[PDB]
RNA sequence: UGUAACGGGGCUAAACCAUGCACCGAAGCUGCGGCAGCGACGCUUAUGCGUUGUUGGGUAGGGGAGCGUUCUGUAAGCCUGCGAAGGUGUGCUGUGAGGCAUGCUGGAGGUAUCAGAAGUGCGAAUGCUGACAUAAGUAACGAUAAAGCGGGUGAAAAGCCC
RNA sequence: CCCGGCGAGGGGAGUGAAAAAGAACCUGAAACCGUGUACGUACAAGCAGUGGGAGCACGCUUAGGCGUGUGACUGCGUACC
């Protein structure tokens, strides 16, 4: 259960070396007003491939 | 008369661990293991005062013993043509000009083989 | 003054081809482990590889005095269960004949990473052919 | 001019934080901006309002040039820690702390 | 042209215009010193060697340093018997010019 | 120091140090191990051994020349002015006066002057002798100062 | 548990017996340099200087000699806003505890020398008090009666209001 | 005045000898946590040092090399109480 000494500030970033939250790539454009957004996303002001959805 | 001893004190610690500049975790960070590593660190100076006066010695009879080879005869009887000889150059002398320069120690097997044989 | 050390970019290497038929296991090893650390030069340096690489042809025909040649069993252990196995110097030799020579020259060389980097140099065949000739291996002969 | 930003006493602990600032270190503003703005972390919002702050100043206090700005020195200092009691099980007593942070930000054009 | 000399209790090898830190002497900051016993005198290939010290050739050498070297701390410890020690130590040479070998 | 003779916790069955009170000099708050108590410092000198030790400081002071003896040292009034002036003529810095009679108009005279103190002749300490650079005595305080030590 | 009863490689000598000559090999001994103790032998005994000899592993313990901290006198002196204590570096220096100098910070104190007095020196006591780590962004988020959608509010709504 | 939620927090301006004196306020140490720069490190086993020592990087220089930092490889070395 505990442990027999404590482990070193060392040990402690190479187990919070594969922590590192991963950026989106890049955001893609839309074809008619030009906002970003994620793939396969609607926009902010509702616009998914060149289309209006959402009011 | 109350004696406050945060200065001594404080002053004492950053003795040691100036000395223990250089070493892995606690050791150079904190006071404890910072202390027993300057001693153990004094130790083996001491102790390795007296080996590297043993291991400079093994390391030139090696050499020698090598360049000796080199030139037919083995250590142990060019040091007996040596002595035979009555020279008194030494193993450092006599390791700085095997590597350094090869016709004073054909010299030196010539005169050391000339007593001896 | 201080006393010489070799440095690792100026020391300069020589290749040698030994034949090992007809000859001794041992004495050829020790030979081969001599010349591998570099004792033979004189700018001889503890820390420093200054040995030579050599290339022993015809692992195949290397002797061994008595009956070493059915009796002499080398072991290796797998890490496993409680499997140890063990084979002599007979099939060693037919199923295997490089490893004898360099399990030999292998024990005679000091352990640590520098062991490694001068067993390195040493590159053992079974036949009579290497195909290193670009290098001009000297016959070394002992 | 380097021109800093701080946000002291952020409501969330030094690595957490952390964690989104390793991903804006070194990169061009508009780029940081919208990596801020599209990550699932509430650390995000948080330097993302010191990021856009850190824009503002170099606009207002000094000469101009939004689109020159590279998101040079960014990190995350812990900040002071408050202290609360946990009731755990059969009596014993707990002390929790509420982390907090200092998130700075230094954006400029060299 | 180089010399091997014994000076301090130990031997030196030794060229005409080097400066060599050797023991300490008895000699004033501002005078030289002539070594005659020397070993072995080596010039091109003709290397005379001698039954020792071998004749003629003297090592003139003119004195210019006097330091101490570096602090050198001996630490005395033994382990859980309540006792350690402390102790300095620096040594002093001389540094010595070396101007000539002779024949 | 204040505070009850309870025991703060068992003293066997927790992982804490064996305690058994808060009063003990290790814990904060609560202490001196030896306290000082008001103490005596007065320590004996033998009467011999205090007139051989005036004696002493007397000679090496008419030795050093730092004894000057005095016909008759007079100031009318009680002014500090006069006195300051007196001194100043007689060339004289670091004062003590020994006169052969404490009256009342020169000890008034000196009280505000600080490198001046004017005593009786049974007012010789021996540190006040070895602390002023000058003792001056007239010489009625030379006769008292004899026959009370020799 | 894995060869596992030469430390190993390996050895038919690299084994054993005898004889010998070399050499390696310790902090032993010698060489060189330095320091200290004890005892003799002189110079005129600043109770030193020198020459000689010898000693110098150390627990319990005995003996001797010191360093440093706070306070008192010297000291209404001396240093100090052209910068004190404290902090933090660097360089010298002493056998050691230490000391001196100086860069940056700091912004008002410090203290020679020789004496005196100790709340005088900490790494340990499952020491005490505060701060901060580790486990670790891990377990958990407190009844397995259960939520879903629309509208509003708002900088923001799974949880608020309807 | 500006960013921000007519927030918290910050950056300027201003006061002041000083705001790394801004009320979480003289000084501001250590543990602890970070950012940058130099060197090392992904075939190498263990009180993490010490003796030897290459290479690299900054300084210099009497132009030979020294100093500072790091330190591959290598001998020896199983903390303290």
């Amino acid at each position: 259960a505990v442990q027999q000494n404590k482990p070193t500030r060392s040990k402690r970033g190479m187990r919070r070396s594969h922590d590192a939250l991963t950026a989106v790539t890049s955001l893609s454009v839309d074809k008619t007003s030009g906002e970003k957004h994620l793939r396969h996303h609607i926009t902010a002001d509702g616009y998914y491939r060149g289309r209006k959805v959402i009011a | 008369a109350r004696v406050k001893r945060g200065v001594i004190a404080r002053a004492r610690h950053k003795k040691i661990l100036k000395q223990a500049k250089g070493y892995y975790g606690a050791r150079s960070r904190v006071y404890r293991v910072a202390f027993q590593a300057v001693i153990k660190a004094g130790q083996y100076a001491y102790r390795d005062r007296r080996q590297r006066k043993r291991q400079f010695r093994q390391l030139w009879i090696a050499r020698i013993n090598a360049a000796a080879r080199q030139n037919g005869i083995s250590y142990s009887k060019f040091i007996n043509g040596l002595k035979k000889a009555s020279v008194e150059i030494d193993r450092k002398i006599l390791a700085d000009i095997a590597v350094f320069d090869k016709v004073a120690f054909t010299a030196l097997v010539e005169k050391a083989k000339a007593a001896l044989a | 003054m201080k006393t010489f050390t070799a440095k690792p970019e100026t020391v300069k290497r020589d290749w040698y081809v030994v034949d090992a038929t007809g000859k001794t296991l041992g004495r050829l090893a020790t030979e081969l482990a001599r010349r591998l650390r570099g004792k033979h030069k004189a700018e001889y340096t503890p820390h420093v590889d200054t040995g030579d690489y050599i290339i022993v042809l015809n692992a195949d025909k290397v002797a061994v005095t008595g009956n070493k040649r059915t009796d002499k069993v080398y072991y290796h252990h797998t890490g496993h269960i409680g499997g140890i196995k063990q084979a002599t110097f007979e099939e060693m030799i037919a199923r295997r004949p490089e490893r004898v020579i360099e399990i030999a020259v292998k024990g005679m060389l000091p352990k640590g990473p520098l062991g490694r980097a001068m067993f390195r140099k040493l590159k053992v065949y079974a036949g009579n052919e290497h195909n290193h000739a670009a290098q001009q291996p000297q016959v070394l002969d002992i | 001019m380097e021109t800093i930003a701080k946000h002291r006493h952020a409501r969330s602990s030094a690595q957490k934080v952390r964690l989104v600032a390793d991903l804006i270190r070194g990169k061009k503003v508009s780029q940081a901006l919208d990596i801020l703005t599209y990550t699932n972390k509430k650390a995000a919002v948080l330097v993302k309002k010191v990021l856009e702050s850190a824009i503002a100043n170099a606009e207002h206090n000094d000469g101009a040039d939004i689109d020159d700005l590279k998101v040079t020195k960014i990190f995350v200092d812990e900040g002071p820690s408050m202290k609360r009691i946990m009731p755990r099980a059969k009596g014993r007593a707990d002390r929790i702390l509420k982390r907090t942070s200092h998130i700075t930000v230094v954006v400029s054009d060299r | 042209m180089y010399a091997v000399f014994q000076s301090g209790g130990k031997q030196h090898r030794v060229s005409e215009g080097q400066t060599v830190r050797l023991e300490k002497l008895d000699i004033a900051t501002g005078e030289t010193v002539e070594f005659a016993e020397v070993l072995m005198i080596a010039n091109g290939e003709e290397v005379k060697i001698g039954v020792p010290f071998v004749d003629g050739g003297v090592i003139k050498a003119e004195v210019v340093a006097h330091g101490r070297g570096e602090k050198v701390k001996i630490v005395k410890f033994r382990r859980r018997k309540h006792y350690r020690k402390q102790q300095g130590h620096r040594q002093w040479f001389t540094d010595v010019k070396i101007t000539g070998i002779s024949a | 120091v204040t505070g009850s003779g309870k025991k703060p916790w068992r003293q066997k069955g927790t992982g804490r140090a064996r305690s058994g009170s808060i009063k003990s000099p290790i814990w904060r708050s609560g202490g001196v191990t030896f306290a000082a108590r008001p103490q005596d410092h007065s320590q004996k000198v033998n009467k011999k051994m205090y007139r051989g030790a005036l004696k002493s400081i007397l000679s090496e002071l008419v030795r050093q020349d730092r004894l000057i003896v005095v016909e008759k040292f007079s100031v009318e009034a009680p002014k500090t002015k006069l006195l300051a002036q007196k001194l100043k003529d007689m060339a004289l810095e670091d004062v003590l006066i020994i006169t052969g009679e404490l009256d009342e108009n020169l000890f008034l005279a000196a009280r505000n002057l600080h490198k001046v103190d004017v005593r009786d002749a049974t007012g010789i300490d021996p540190v006040s002798l070895i602390a002023f650079d000058k003792v001056v005595m007239t010489a009625d305080a030379v006769k008292q100062v004899e026959e009370m030590l020799a």
